[PDB]
């Protein structure tokens, strides 16, 4: 009670008065205070007093010590020891009550009441003095314990003020137990626990460190130094760390007075060993902490240095230890010209010096320590001066010569380095005993590093053993997020490797080590996610997809890992990576839902998720070491490495993920047909790998590139890439090629490397198809046995070594996979070699055991499989089975073709998620021959889908940036194209049933007026040319027609015409050099009317009856009249299928329907009775013509591979219509959309005459050009553009973007400024008009489907591409293009450009050499 | 007649993403304890 608690202050004060008024000893008055004491002890229960009643308490108090005091000096007490002794007990009792009641006190205080807090400190200091004043004349253990046990009292009120901000009370409080301490001689207090020490001075020097006083708290972190005199300098440790964030803190405002004052110039005469430990100490706290600390670690490792006396063999070691530091040091630091010794100098007389040193037989663990510690180091040290070397070398030269000169006695040298510094720590620790070292989590953090090192190399045997070893050290050191760290480290080079058992046993291990942590801290969100990943990669492996999926999803959605820290940038990595993994997935795998959830994260395509890793592993390396190691360019960037321990590690195991994740895009995207950015990867790959000079990489890529180069058929560089990666593997195992006919069980550096035998055995795969593509058959083929004969093998080495490195008895279930790929391959190439052979029996059988070795292995051998079942589809094919399923002919799985069928149909459904460009065009016209009329939707679709596919995949991984580069800024135009052209907007069901509805929605999007025709040649071979043409034919509101024509039973195949065509062209490149004029001019008239002939065979005996599918449907009713009796009066003649709308279109061109023509349409149609088929057809024309009159619309080819080459524009039936040209009828419908949302204005509104840009003359070859063209084109209204000079790319991307027309009169098509990746950067608003040489022409190199820049400009969203399709002359493509200039822009508005284009033909001297060579791609444009 | 040869039109003589910018490690708080 208030009143109550102030009668008894009343009480107290007036005993306390009566007490001073008395005289005589108030002996009977302490027995009476001690009552008075036991009944406030018996209250402290409640704990609960207000402030004036707290200070009176204290008044009371006060006179209580006094009166014991005042006993203890008199007589009674001072002869009585042991009573002033009791009476010192009694006063500490009352200090026990009043720590208890300022704590209860403290812990009631608000936030308002903190003033009268500040009144109880006062009184709390001034008790704290009377405390420390008692302990003065203390003497004996106890006696200091007592006073120990005041000074711990004192320490717990101090943390409630500390707590109370009154940081600067608590720190007074502290200041007199603190200073006694600091000034207190050593060994004065040596039983005083030290963390009761520690606790005193925490609490000041955090107070003294926040309030800012951090110059004084530093003073008493030098008393709280000599408090700790005879403490051992592991207690020292604490005020050790704590002083370095101290000085950071100064360092962070920039203060530099703390930064003067270090160790050496502190105590100034300490004993040497213990300021020199201490010094140890300090350098190790500011190496943990992060931020720019070079100057102070130099600082300290210089007093090292100047201690340690070289005479004294310890002094020796010391000054070892210290050169190793300083190199460290040296080694990232431009500290040179202060030292003048290099970092490489510093190391090797730090080597000499352990190397002199002999152990103590104690000391042996610390001399293994630092040998292995100082070799690492100089390794490490030699790689960044052979960057710096390389950096420099290749801005000088700012490529194929060093790549073949990195295996050097250095190579050798350097590695053994590393080899000793991991025999010498795996001595260390794989005893029992615990290291006997001084800082054993340097052992740790140099380890990690090696491991980095190893994984960078290409050595990830010996990065698992250095990663067993770090978490041997992490178990001793109690750490868990090492243990954990290096589990998951261990998990992922296992799945790497290619064993999914250890990879489960070590995840497992990591999750246990998981469960110490605290789940509140970002290492464990860290851990628990990557756990999270790795059990994903351990379900996709074992074919738990499902569960898998829902973890990954888990990951992505979680976010955290959205964080701003460069250990979740390379987390987010593998979960891309992890991503393209399940996106490589068929479709049977996961359910529709669950494809839609993954897909809708943001990745579609496996190599737009491994780009997208690519990237964020490129953007760390900016992040950390600059773009130096990237770009060559002169000074690009000089951002500070930042060493701070972690960064180190991250360093390597960055670059070794960025060689990783290029080595999976080359390999993904080579797969798929895409060489060039393939090619593109395997450069950037090889230049990362000459600066770093690793052998080991080089030959890897080398090898890639090799395969690549083989793809395109250009055997000279890939034999000069073969020879090299000889080169390299001959150098390897030093320091028919050698490397082969070796034992099963070997150890040469390339039999204990897996690496180095998957490089042998993809360099025998490579050259073995160099072999066959030469015609040197049984070479290529003993080189694919030896492949065979070599996978299993290395597979057994490293299951052996691996059982060998991870001590388990048992070993794996399973070989790694990871020879896999290689051997499916092999197996690939050997059936279908043994294609060409039927005769030999052998390959026969190695076609099932190809079949049964993939079928082992679903669904990760999918594409192999695939090829496989096509290689067994054709073997049973050997007019044909084919014939049944169509209804024109040329004038146990039930049977063969439904076998054959289900085949394709799982081949199919084995790639269409992510097909390749060859198998899935072979796969979808096989398929379509199969079935025919009997599925005509299905054939219809199939044929559409064989079209383009590597341009399909491009505009993917062109949305996708598009997409990415608008979020960025900030789409549905984006996504509706996305959808279009995906592989999986598929629903869930049986072939064809899903591709089916997709096809018949496309279908229903097509625009009103347009016929698309899309002509594809069917291969029996894969690699050769077929002569069996599939035209199917698809118009909006008519079921689609599809027709086969096979072309190899009569002379003039297309595969001659093809030959032809070739021929001419090469002609035409001899005689382009010939000086006489007279001979000049009767050549090219030769060739003129060759192509003439030529043409009139594509018109005749190409297609044949079958060109009227290609002509406009008729409106008027008369054709579908004919064709509704025509169908039901030839079904009794033998028409198989019959077809209305195949009548209505063939029928609507009776006019020009020759009696030829109609009598193989009979003859074929209706074999049973052709006569009387011909009589009505005959008929049928006879009512028809004259009736049919001419309808307007438009045409779209779709060309494959073969067919772009020849001028089917051109034919007699095609010369008067309007024909363009489309990749695939998907961008048709893409074009359909643009223009629905209003992003295509030339095709909208129309052709702006007044907007044009023209490129004239670039390069100053061509003076008749210019002579003809300047004066016209200077002369027009609104055109602007360049003569006479190379255009600028920023002209010209304006020109492209913000122009309606674009006229190039030049060489080629404007490569040379205008590349395909710069007008595919950008949106294409313009006409181009490119009169050039094979300005329209896509490459064919090898059996890769056209390569182009009309793609690009296709891609970029042009409306129409005019360009020529083969190489061209000057004067008469400067007549076709002044004669079609003037004709479109004298026309007025509204004049189509097809037209005057068909028109302008006629200009040319060589009508058909020259005007036939320009075509058009896109869709038909016309003046506003 | 015969004129002139006429010259020929022929000169006769993929991009890896640019690394985006990655924002820098958050500074994580720095926990005195009670007696
Ligand atoms: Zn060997």
């Amino acid at each position: 009670g208030p009143q109550a608690v102030a009668k008894l202050l009343i009480k107290a004060s007036a005993v306390l008065s009566k007490s001073m008024e008395a005289p005589s000893p108030p002996l009977r008055a302490l027995y009476e205070s001690c009552q008075f004491f036991l009944s406030g002890l018996e209250r402290g229960t409640k704990r609960r007093y207000r402030l004036d009643a707290i200070l009176s308490l204290f008044a009371f108090l006060g006179g209580y010590c006094s009166l014991l005091q005042q006993l203890r000096d008199d007589g009674v007490y001072g002869g009585s020891s042991k009573q002033q002794q009791s009476f010192l007990q009694m006063y500490f009792q009352g200090l026990h009550l009043y720590t208890v009641v300022v704590y209860d006190f403290a812990q009631g205080c608000q936030i308002v009441d903190l003033a009268d807090l500040t009144q109880l400190v006062d009184s709390c200091k001034s008790t704290v003095v009377w405390m420390l004043e008692a302990l003065e004349g203390l003497s004996g253990q106890e006696l200091t314990d007592h006073m120990g046990m005041t000074a711990s009292y004192t320490s717990n009120l101090a943390y409630s003020f500390y707590s109370h901000k009154l940081y600067a009370e608590a720190c007074a409080i502290s200041e007199p137990l603190c200073q006694h301490l600091g000034l207190v001689k050593p060994g004065t207090y040596p039983e005083v626990p030290p963390e009761k020490l520690h606790r005193c001075f925490r609490l000041q020097v955090e107070s003294l460190k926040k309030l800012g006083k951090q110059a004084q708290g530093c003073k008493m972190v030098i008393l709280w130094l000599a408090a700790l005199q005879p403490c051992s300098p592991e207690h020292m440790a604490e005020p050790v760390t704590f002083w370095v964030r101290v000085k950071m803190d100064a360092a962070r405002a920039g203060d530099k007075e703390l930064q003067l004052k270090t160790l050496r110039d502190s105590l100034s005469g300490w004993d040497p060993e213990t300021l020199a430990l201490l010094l140890r100490e300090e350098l190790q706290a500011y190496k943990a902490v992060r931020a720019d600390t070079g100057q102070e670690r130099f600082n300290i490792i210089c007093d090292l240095l100047e201690l340690s006396p070289e005479e004294t063999p310890a002094g020796a070691w010391a000054r070892a230890t210290h050169l190793v530091e300083l190199a460290q040091v040296l080694c990232y630091h431009d500290f040179t010209q202060q030292t003048n010794c290099s970092a490489l100098d510093a190391i090797r007389e730090a080597l000499q010096l352990l190397d002199s040193v002999r152990p103590e037989a104690q000391a042996r663990d610390q001399l293994l320590d630092d040998k292995a510690q100082a070799l690492l180091w100089l390794y490490i040290c030699t790689l960044e001066a052979k960057m710096q070397e390389g950096i420099e070398r290749d801005r000088r030269a700012q490529f194929l010569y060093s790549n073949i000169a990195f295996n050097l006695a250095a190579d050798a040298a350097q590695s053994k380095c590393l080899d000793q510094a991991l025999a010498l720590w795996k001595e260390l620790l794989t005893k029992g005993q615990a290291p006997a070292v001084r800082c054993l989590q340097q052992t740790a953090a140099s380890l990690q590093i090696l491991a980095a090192l190893y994984q960078l190399v290409a050595k990830p045997m010996q990065a698992l053993e250095v990663l067993l070893l770090l978490r041997i050290v992490s178990e001793r050191l109690k750490d868990h997020s090492k243990a954990a760290g290096s589990s998951c480290h261990i998990t992922q080079l296992l799945l790497t490797l290619g064993c999914p058992s250890y990879a489960q046993l070590h995840l497992e291990e990591a999750a246990s080590s998981l469960k110490h942590l605290d789940q509140t801290t970002d290492t464990y969100l860290l851990l628990s996610l990557t756990c999270d990943l790795l059990r994903s990669q351990l379900y996709w492996t074992h074919q738990k997809v499902t569960k898998g999926v829902s973890l990954l999803l888990s990951v992505l959605r979680d976010p955290a890992l959205q964080k701003s820290s460069k250990a979740w940038y390379l987390l987010r990595v593998q979960v891309l990576q992890l991503v393209a993994a399940y996106l490589s997935l068929p479709s049977n795998n996961l359910s529709h839902s669950l494809w839609e959830q993954l897909c809708a994260q943001g990745w579609q395509t496996p190599e737009i998720a491994l780009i997208d890793s690519h990237k964020l592993l490129r953007s760390i390396i900016l992040l950390l070491m600059g773009s130096d190691i990237l770009s060559t360019q002169k000074a690009a960037v000089e951002t500070s490495f930042l060493d701070y321990g972690e960064n180190l590690v991250q360093k390597w195991q960055v670059l070794s993920e960025v060689l990783s994740c290029s080595e999976k895009l080359v390999c993904h995207l080579g797969r798929l047909g895409s060489v060039s950015e393939a090619k593109a990867f395997c450069l950037e790959a090889l230049k990362l790998t000459t600066k770093l000079q690793i052998p080991r990489q080089c030959a890897l890529f080398l090898v890639l590139k090799g395969e690549l180069e083989l793809a395109r058929n250009d055997i000279d560089l890939c034999q000069s890439d073969l020879q090299q990666v000889l080169f390299l593997l001959e150098s390897c195992t030093e320091f028919i090629p050698n490397f082969l006919s070796h034992s099963p069980t070997c150890d040469c550096s390339l039999c204990a490397s897996p690496v180095l035998t998957a490089v042998c055995l993809r360099w025998v795969l490579v050259t073995a198809g160099v072999r066959l593509a030469m015609g040197h058959q049984a070479q290529g083929l003993d080189l694919l046995q030896v492949v065979l004969k070599g996978c299993p093998e290395a597979a057994e080495r490293l299951t052996q070594a691996l059982q060998a490195s991870l001590n388990h008895k048992t070993p794996p279930s399973l070989v790694p996979s990871l020879l896999d790929e290689i051997l499916a391959q092999a197996y690939t190439l050997l059936a279908l070699e043994g294609l060409n052979q039927p005769s030999n029996e052998s390959l026969q059988k190695v076609l099932q055991s190809g079949l049964k070795f993939v079928a082992a292995r679903i669904p990760h051998l999918e594409p192999w499989r695939a090829s496989l079942l096509l290689i067994w589809a054709l073997t049973k094919l050997g007019t044909q089975l084919f014939a049944s399923s169509w209804g024109w002919q040329p004038p146990t799985g039930l049977s063969t073709l439904d076998s054959i069928c289900d085949s394709l149909s799982v081949a199919f459904r084995g790639i269409s998620h992510c097909p390749p460009s060859g198998l899935y065009a072979h796969l979808c016209r096989f398929l379509a021959l199969c079935l025919g009329h009997r599925d005509p939707y299905a054939t219809a679709f199939l044929v559409t889908e064989s079209v383009s596919i590597t341009c399909r995949h491009q505009l993917l991984t062109h949305l996708h940036r598009q997409l990415s580069k608008a979020q960025k800024h900030r789409d549905v135009p984006l996504a509706r194209i996305q959808r279009l052209f995906s592989f999986r907007a598929l629903e869930s069901g049986h072939f064809p049933q899903p591709e089916k509805e997709s096809f018949q929605e496309r279908l229903a999007l097509i625009p009103s007026g347009v016929t698309v025709c899309v002509l594809a040649l069917a291969t029996l071979q894969p690699g050769t040319v077929g002569n069996t043409l599939l035209l199917t034919r698809l118009e909006k509101d008519s079921p689609p027609v599809s027709v086969q024509i096979p072309t190899g039973q009569n002379k003039l195949h297309l595969r001659s015409v093809l030959n032809e065509f070739d021929a001419i062209q090469k002609a035409q490149k001899e005689n382009s050099s010939c000086t006489d004029k007279r001979e000049w001019w009767t050549g090219r008239l030769a060739l003129d009317h060759r192509m003439e002939v030529l043409i009139a065979s594509l018109e005749k005996s190409v297609l044949g009856c079958w060109k009227g599918l290609l002509l406009p449907s008729s409106e008027e009713p008369g054709p579908a009249q004919e064709a509704s009796r025509l169908q039901e009066l030839l079904q009794d003649c033998g028409w198989k299928y019959p077809d209305r709308t195949l009548l209505k279109i063939m029928l609507s061109g009776a006019g020009a329907l020759t009696p030829q023509d109609i009598q193989a349409l009979a003859y074929g149609l209706c074999p049973t009775q052709p006569e009387r088929a011909q009589e009505l057809l005959n008929e049928a024309v006879g009512r028809l013509q004259g009736l049919t009159v001419p309808s307007n619309s438009h045409l779209v080819l779709v060309l494959d591979k073969d067919l772009q080459k020849l001028p089917w524009e051109s034919m007699p039936s095609l010369q008067a219509l309007p024909v363009t040209r489309l990749p695939s009828f998907r961008f048709l419908l893409s074009y359909s959309i643009i223009k629905e949302y209003g992003a295509s204005p030339v095709l909208s509104q129309g052709v702006d005459p007044r907007s044009t840009f023209y490129v004239l003359n670039p390069h100053n070859n061509l003076s008749s050009t210019e002579e003809q063209f300047r004066a016209n084109f200077s002369s027009e209204a609104g055109w602007r553009g360049v003569v006479g000079e190379v255009p600028r790319p920023e002209q010209v991307q304006e020109a492209l973007t913000k122009h309606d027309l674009y006229i190039y009169a030049g060489h080629g098509a404007g490569a040379r400024f205008l590349d395909g990746q710069a007008v595919l950067r950008l949106s294409c608003r313009a006409v181009a008009l490119l009169f050039g040489s094979s300005s329209a022409a896509l490459a064919v190199h090898g059996n890769l489907e056209g390569a182009g820049i009309v793609l690009k400009y296709i891609m970029a969203g042009c409306p129409l591409f005019l360009g020529n399709l083969w190489d061209v002359t000057d004067r008469d493509i400067d007549r076709y293009t002044e004669a079609l200039l003037q004709g479109w822009l004298g026309a007025g508005p509204g004049a189509p450009l097809l037209y005057y284009v068909n028109q302008a033909r006629q200009a040319p001297r060589l009508k058909y050499l020259i005007g036939a060579a320009p075509i058009a791609y896109g869709l038909p444009v016309s003046l506003r | 007649e015969f004129e002139n040869p006429e010259v020929p039109r022929e000169d006769q003589q993929p991009i890896i993403e640019e690394p985006s910018r990655l924002q820098e490690s958050v500074m994580e708080a720095s926990a005195m304890p009670p007696p």
